[PDB]
Formats: C-alpha cells, sequence, structure tokens
C-alpha cells in the first residue's frame, strides 16, 4: 500500500513510419496519444487539447488485430474523424485515435503503429 | 568499410552472419540483374550460399576468415555490378593422357 | 595546492541576476506572473500567466524544463530543480500545473504536479514523484522517489503516508487559496516600476571614481 | 611594413605573427614538459622552441625574425608549431617511449659509390 | 645525399619501433613493425625538423621465401628540407596492416593499387576495392607465383553476342631463355 | 483498409516457409518451436530462416529483433505486430 507509480507505469511500444522500433511508457488511465507525445515520436505542438473536437487523426495509431479486442471499439464520432481526415475516405479498420485509447494493464505490452505524420501549422 | 582483423572466432562469426545477411539482402538485386527466373529458385541461391558457407568451415585462422568475408563481398559486389556408367577413369582415359 | 584567483569577484555591485540564461535557453516570465526581485531562474524555466514566485527561493532549470502553470504559487526560499531522466522513466521535466500552491521550504525536483493541489512548507517531492488532481500533502512531507499521491487525498509524514480523504467543501479550496495568494502577489506587484533606479547609483559611483 | 602575399595560396598572411608565435612557442614548452627527459624528442622540442622563442622575443620586426632565424615565413613557422603542439599531443595519446628490452636495432651502412650525374638532393647552402 | 634529416630522425625517433636502418647512397631506410607504422609516419609528418608532408608512393616486394612474403615501401619526400626518405614493412597473406590514408590522402589509390596487385589489406582504408585490373578478376598479378599470361582470356561468343571470359589457351607460349651466367656471383 | 497482416494467415505462411527446408521435417514442426532444440537446426540455419521469413514478408527485420526470432511463435508474433509485412 506504498502507492507508487510503477504499478500505474504501462510499457507498450511503437514502430514509426520508417520502422524503427520504439519503447513507449506511458501512466495508466492517460491516453496513448500523451504517452507517444511524451516519448517524443509525435509533434506536441501538433495535438495539444486531447479532446474528440480538437483532434484531426493527428494522433491516429494503428493497432493490430488482437489488441483491438482488448479496448473498446470506435465511437461514431472517432469513425467519422478518421474517415474525413484521411488520404482516402476509407476506414483502415485497424486505426483508432489516441485520445481514446486509454491506457492501462490490461493494454500492457501493445504494440502500435505510427503512420506518416501529417501537416498541421496553418 | 574496411575493419581490422578479428580477434575472436565470436567476432569472425559475427562478421560471417553480417556477410550473410548482405548476400540475402542483396539477392533480390541479382534477379533483375541477370534474369534468370525460369529455374533460378532464389531459395536454391541461398541454399548454395549456405552451403559455400558451410564448405568452408575447416578454416579456423580469424584472419584467413576475415580474408574470404572481404574478398565474399568483393565478388558480391562484382555481381551486383554485373560480372560474370564407365566410371570417372575411363572418361577422363578416352578424352586425353593429361588427367 | 589550491591557488586562489587575483581576478575574483568579492563584490559585483550588483546582485544575482534574476534571469540567467544559459546557452539559447532564456528563462520566460508571463507579464502577468510576479517573480519576486531575490528570485534565481536559471535556464529553461517557464512562469506562465498569474504565478506568484515568492522572493528567496530559485528555480534552476538547467538539466530539464522546469514550468509554473497559470495562478500557480510558488512560496519564499523553496528550490526547484530537474534532473534528465528519472527512476519512473516517465519525463523527468518538473511540471506544476495550474493551482497548484506550494509552501515556503519545498524542496521540488523531477515532480509532475497535477492541477488544484496543496502542497506545505518543509515539503520535498524527489524524482519521479507526482501528486495527482486535487490533493493535499501538509508540511514536512517527503516523498521518495517514484512515489505518487493519489487524486482526493491528503498526505502526511516524512515518509509520505494516506492520512484520510478530502471531502468536496475542502476540495473546493484549493482554487480559492490559489487566487488568494495570486491576489497577495498582485498587491506585491504594484510596488515594482518597469525599470529600476539602480543605474542612477552605479553612475553615481563612476562619478565618484572617476 | 605588411607582408602583401606570402607566394604560397593555402597561406594567408597573419598580422600578429610574433604573438601567435610566442604563444604558440610558450604553449609548446608547457606541453612538452609532460614528456620523460630522457627521451631525445624532448630535448631537440626544447632546444628548438626555446631558441625559437628568444630570437622572436629579442626580435620585434617579423622581417627582422625571419632573417634571424633563416627559415623564413613566420606563416610556415605557425603552422609547424601547430603541428609540433599536435604531435606532442598524439605522443602523449599512445606512449612510445622507453626502449622495450632485449631490443636489437640492425645498423646498416655501405659505402658504395654513385656516380656525379643521378639524381641526388644536394644539401642546402 | 641529403642525409641530414634521417640523422636527425634517428636522433630524435623513439627507438621502439626502428627494427633497422640503412644508409646508403640509393636511398636512406626505415624498416620497422607493422604496428608501428602509422605512429612513425605521423612523427615524420608532424615533426618540425623531419617534415616529409608528401608522399611520393607505396609499393609492395614479394618474396617467396620469407614467412612474410609481402615488402610494403613507402617512399616519402620533404620538399621544406630536400630529402627523400624510404619506411617499410613486412606483411603476409593474411594479416591486415595499418592505412595512412588519414595521414596522406593521396595513399588511398596506391594502398588500393597494392591491394589489387599482392593482396595487403589495409585496417582504416575508406574503400579497398580493385582500381587496376578487370572487374572480376580472381587473383593478384604482381605476386611471384601468378603466371606472366593469366589464368583468363577474353573473346566475342558470337551465340551469347556478348565478350565471354574463357580460361588460358594462348598458342606461341612464351619462351623462357635462361641467360644466367654460372660465374655472375 | 487493413494496415496489418491477419494472424493465421501469417501463421500459415510462416510454417510453410519453415516446411521448405530440407534439414527440418513436418513431423517436429509446432508453433511453439525452438528453431536450436525443436527443430535440430544451427546459427546459420536459423539466420536463413529469418532471412527467407523477411524475404517472403518483403520488409526488412532489425538485427536485434531478428536475434530475438529464435521461435516460430516469436516469428509469428513478430510478422503479425508489423505494419510493413
Ligand atoms: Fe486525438
Amino acid at each position: 500500500s506504498s502507492k507508487k507509480v510503477s504499478d500505474r507505469i504501462v510499457r507498450l511500444s511503437a514502430i514509426d513510419f520508417e520502422g524503427k522500433k520504439h519503447e513507449v511508457v506511458g501512466l495508466a488511465g492517460h491516453t496513448l496519444l500523451k504517452a507517444l507525445i511524451n516519448t517524443g515520436l509525435i509533434d506536441p505542438d501538433s495535438h495539444r487539447l486531447e479532446e474528440i473536437d480538437a483532434c484531426s487523426a493527428h494522433c491516429e495509431v494503428n493497432i493490430a488485430q488482437e489488441w483491438l479486442d482488448k479496448l473498446p471499439p470506435r465511437s461514431y464520432d472517432e469513425e467519422y474523424v478518421l474517415v474525413r481526415n484521411s488520404r482516402a475516405r476509407v476506414l483502415n479498420k485497424h486505426s483508432r485515435l489516441g485520445c481514446q485509447v486509454l491506457l492501462d494493464h490490461n493494454l500492457q505490452g501493445m504494440v502500435v503503429a505510427l503512420p506518416e505524420p501529417k501537416p498541421w501549422d496553418t | 568499410k574496411v575493419l581490422p582483423n578479428s580477434a575472436s572466432v565470436e567476432e569472425a562469426r559475427q562478421r560471417v552472419f553480417d556477410f550473410f545477411r548482405a548476400t540475402c539482402r542483396s539477392l533480390p538485386s541479382v534477379m533483375e540483374i541477370y534474369n534468370l527466373y525460369d529455374v533460378t529458385s532464389v531459395a536454391q541461391l541461398r541454399s548454395t550460399v549456405a552451403s559455400e558457407i558451410r564448405k568452408n568451415i575447416g578454416v579456423s585462422d580469424p584472419k584467413v576468415i576475415d580474408m574470404l568475408l572481404f574478398k565474399g563481398m568483393e565478388e558480391l559486389m562484382n555481381v551486383v555490378n554485373h560480372s560474370k556408367a564407365i566410371s570417372p577413369f575411363l572418361k577422363n582415359f578416352y578424352s586425353s593422357n593429361y588427367f | 595546492s589550491i591557488t586562489p584567483s587575483p581576478d575574483r569577484v568579492k563584490w559585483d555591485y550588483r546582485g544575482q541576476r534574476k534571469i540567467i540564461p544559459l546557452g539559447q535557453w532564456l528563462p520566460k516570465v508571463a507579464v502577468d506572473a510576479y517573480v519576486a526581485p531575490n528570485v534565481v531562474l536559471a535556464g529553461q524555466v517557464t512562469v506562465w500567466d498569474g504565478a506568484s514566485v515568492w522572493p528567496g527561493c530559485v528555480l534552476r532549470g538547467d538539466l530539464n524544463k522546469i514550468s509554473i502553470g497559470f495562478c500557480s504559487n510558488v512560496q519564499e526560499r523553496s528550490v526547484l530543480h530537474a534532473a534528465w531522466t528519472s527512476p519512473t522513466g516517465l519525463p523527468a521535466d518538473t511540471s506544476i500545473e495550474r493551482y497548484v500552491t506550494i509552501g515556503a521550504y519545498s524542496l521540488l525536483r523531477s515532480c509532475t504536479i497535477e492541477p488544484e493541489c496543496i502542497i506545505g512548507q518543509h515539503s520535498i517531492l524527489m524524482e519521479g514523484s507526482l501528486v495527482e488532481t486535487q490533493s493535499i500533502l501538509e508540511a514536512g512531507s517527503v516523498v521518495p522517489p517514484g512515489r505518487r499521491i493519489p487524486s482526493g487525498e491528503l498526505w502526511a509524514g516524512n515518509p509520505a503516508r494516506f492520512v484520510r480523504t478530502l471531502t468536496h467543501e475542502e476540495i473546493l479550496e484549493i482554487p480559492k487559496l490559489a487566487v488568494a495568494i495570486n491576489d497577495l502577489s498582485r498587491d506585491h506587484y504594484s510596488e515594482f516600476l518597469p525599470y529600476s533606479t539602480v543605474y542612477l547609483e552605479v553612475e553615481k559611483f563612476k562619478k565618484s571614481l572617476g | 611594413k605588411v607582408k602583401a602575399s606570402t607566394g604560397i595560396v593555402g597561406l594567408e598572411v597573419v598580422p600578429n605573427a610574433r604573438e601567435v608565435l610566442i604563444g604558440l612557442y610558450s604553449k609548446t614548452l608547457k606541453e612538452i614538459q609532460k614528456v620523460p627527459e630522457d627521451e631525445g624528442y624532448r630535448k631537440a622540442v626544447e632546444s628548438f622552441t626555446k631558441h625559437r622563442l628568444s630570437v622572436c622575443k629579442e626580435e620585434e620586426d617579423w622581417e627582422a625574425i625571419e632573417k634571424r632565424l633563416g627559415c623564413g615565413q613566420v606563416e610556415e613557422l605557425i603552422e609547424e608549431a601547430q603541428d609540433e603542439l599536435k604531435l606532442i599531443s598524439y605522443m602523449i595519446e599512445w606512449d612510445p617511449w622507453g626502449v622495450p628490452d632485449d631490443y636489437e636495432c640492425e645498423v646498416i651502412e655501405n659505402d658504395a659509390p654513385v656516380p656525379k650525374h643521378v639524381p641526388l638532393h644536394r644539401p642546402p647552402p | 645525399d641529403n642525409q641530414f634529416i634521417f640523422k636527425y630522425s634517428w636522433e630524435t625517433l623513439p627507438k621502439k619501433w626502428v627494427k633497422k636502418m640503412e644508409r646508403s647512397e640509393h636511398g636512406n631506410r626505415f624498416d620497422t613493425k607493422t604496428d608501428y607504422l602509422f605512429q612513425l609516419l605521423c612523427f615524420l609528418k608532424l615533426h618540425t625538423y623531419t617534415r616529409v608532408q608528401v608522399l611520393i608512393d607505396i609499393c609492395g616486394v614479394d618474396y617467396p621465401s620469407r614467412k612474410r612474403r609481402f615488402e610494403v615501401v613507402y617512399n616519402l619526400l620533404s620538399t621544406r628540407y630536400n630529402s627523400r626518405i624510404r619506411v617499410q614493412t613486412s606483411a603476409d597473406e593474411v594479416t591486415r596492416i595499418s592505412s595512412v590514408v588519414s595521414l596522406f590522402p593521396s595513399a588511398g589509390w596506391w594502398e588500393r593499387e597494392v591491394w589489387d596487385m599482392f593482396g595487403v589489406s589495409f585496417i582504416n582504408h575508406p574503400d579497398l576495392r580493385r582500381i587496376l585490373t578487370d572487374y572480376g578478376f580472381e587473383g593478384h598479378p604482381l605476386r611471384k607465383d601468378f603466371p606472366l599470361s593469366g589464368y583468363v582470356e577474353v573473346r566475342y561468343d558470337d551465340p551469347e553476342k556478348r565478350v565471354v571470359s574463357e580460361p588460358i589457351e594462348m598458342t606461341q607460349e612464351f619462351r623462357y631463355f635462361d641467360f644466367a651466367s654460372p660465374w655472375e656471383q | 483498409r487493413g494496415s496489418f497482416l491477419d494472424k493465421s494467415e501469417v501463421a500459415d505462411r510462416v510454417i510453410s516457409c519453415v516446411k521448405n527446408f530440407q534439414k527440418v521435417d513436418p513431423a517436429k514442426v509446432t508453433p511453439n518451436a525452438h528453431f536450436q532444440n525443436d527443430l535440430g537446426l544451427d546459427s546459420l540455419d536459423a539466420v536463413e530462416i529469418v532471412m527467407a521469413l523477411e524475404e517472403e514478408f518483403g520488409f526488412e527485420i532489425p538485427d536485434n529483433e531478428a536475434d530475438k526470432i529464435n521461435s516460430i511463435k516469436h516469428a509469428v508474433d513478430f510478422i503479425a505486430s508489423h505494419p510493413q509485412a
């Protein structure tokens, strides 16, 4: 009952666009977007407010099908954002927004993929 | 880049593994270089490279191993740059005197 | 044997500079924020609007970033520092979110204080520690590195220990305290003109010398 | 006066050649103090560095120091001093001093004559 | 002539690596170990009174009788003091000797030429590809055991519509004439 | 639509790739089998297996990750978790 932080630590992995393997550490209850931003493979200024309204699919991550069964399914707003903010207006069926991925020990060890970054300045 | 001589059998083995990796990654380029797709069998080519490495096990000198790897890398670069029942005795006997 | 330097400044005719930029890192202070003249902000220090950095304290963010949020109060003679990496593998920059009151002799290093927090004096937060949102630590509490203070709780003791949960009425008073020290800081702020008159004194000294 | 050009395209004329040479020679002596005294390299370095420092201290004009030294091109002298600093740093980085014991060196001397018309580098006057 | 900086070197150079020295009118000679050749050339190039700052060339000599058949020779020149010096070592087929490309940038092509002709590999060469012989050459031509006419020859193969390489079948074999006199010794 | 290969397809492809070796046998190959012990192979055999897998799946495997592919289960997990396969 020491109430440390190592219990809340959730360790997962991320392969970015060019294929480099990365180790991502994030607290339980803090989103995958926040964990990736802290790791440094997502531009912090690109995505600041962890909200669906402020998300423009700049937090999109592709997750394996055997990991999609461990987190809640995509909401209608998330699916709409993925459909609209894409190169082609299709659903990738393996990608979820990093804002709605609430990290937990169930998802500990999950492997995600960071697609090619998109511009966000104006 | 050329490296100093390997001072350990483990280092020589690691260099051999790196060279085999390089050959395997450079194999598909040889496909478009030579165009023998009918009877190439890329898997058979990999098996032949492994067989060459396995027939070169009698060597135990790390210096000889490093020299062999250097020459193998040179040969890889050259190939990338496109530079190409009557017993055995009786056949040679019928062929010529010098055998 | 040690060799004293003859050209060593035993009197600088000016105290410690309030802002010490290291390399390209310039400490940033919001115009609304109040930092006392006695403080020393060195390196990667970022003080946002409404902050109340009180006299006698020091913020040395040379190793890693130090951030003071909106209406955050850091009181007199406290020390704030950071370092590369932490025992928890989380980012080790010192972050203090909005509506956080921090007592007099607080020793903060690589802490991650979430918004709306109360921290008493003589409180020490070593590397990797985070005090979650809406939490209180009383005076003298020291948290070991990597220890966390859960949200909605009161903690105490030289080794940090949970005392009791916080009622909603007690929780709502943390922003009130933050804005109260903010108002006191605003009262302190009005006594300083944009430019000091000490340059007249140094010119008088130069004229006296020649 | 000032040197319009040093002739060498790579070399460039330096105004404070005397000061640069003085500083380089002082640093040369300070660095060569770390070399063992028994070594002939240290003795030779101290000899020529002290001589050059003395002459460049006594003579003020760069023309005068060039004329007295006899090597000329204070820019070349500065380059030589910098190379000497680099060599001293290298011989501190690796330790070559001291005979390895049980050491043999084969000095070979033959007086086989050569004709006067073969290319032989004549000694400077 | 001009044996000044040679004697000065032997006076100032560390005695650890001077395996042997030769004072000759055909050229002053230093013979050292392959471990300390780079350090020796760095000392000579940088020292203020032995400034051999230009590398004339690097050569190889084959001596099949010796245990270390290859002899790597470095001819260097000092334009500041106007004298030539020679520094050589002994290397065999497998061992790799230190490279002096970092000191003298011109040494790259001569070291590649030495590799091509003899097989003496260098440790720190930026690249060590063959320079002079044909692409895919198998042997080292300047070795004494290497035949003068080589092992393969090229010709145009009409069915292949390309120049192919085949084992040598040359007519008018080389006629080695033994002119050596038994009284020459 | 679709960024990762199906787990069953990856397992079948990896099994088929392993089956195509002369030294190995279909009887002793299992989804959880160590290359050195269960399949009775060598270091060069494991390296060639990894290279064959990466050639079949069309993406380069990093050095350390390839070194950690000493089992069919590890290979399947890595291939199914990689977006470039
Ligand atoms: Fe998002």
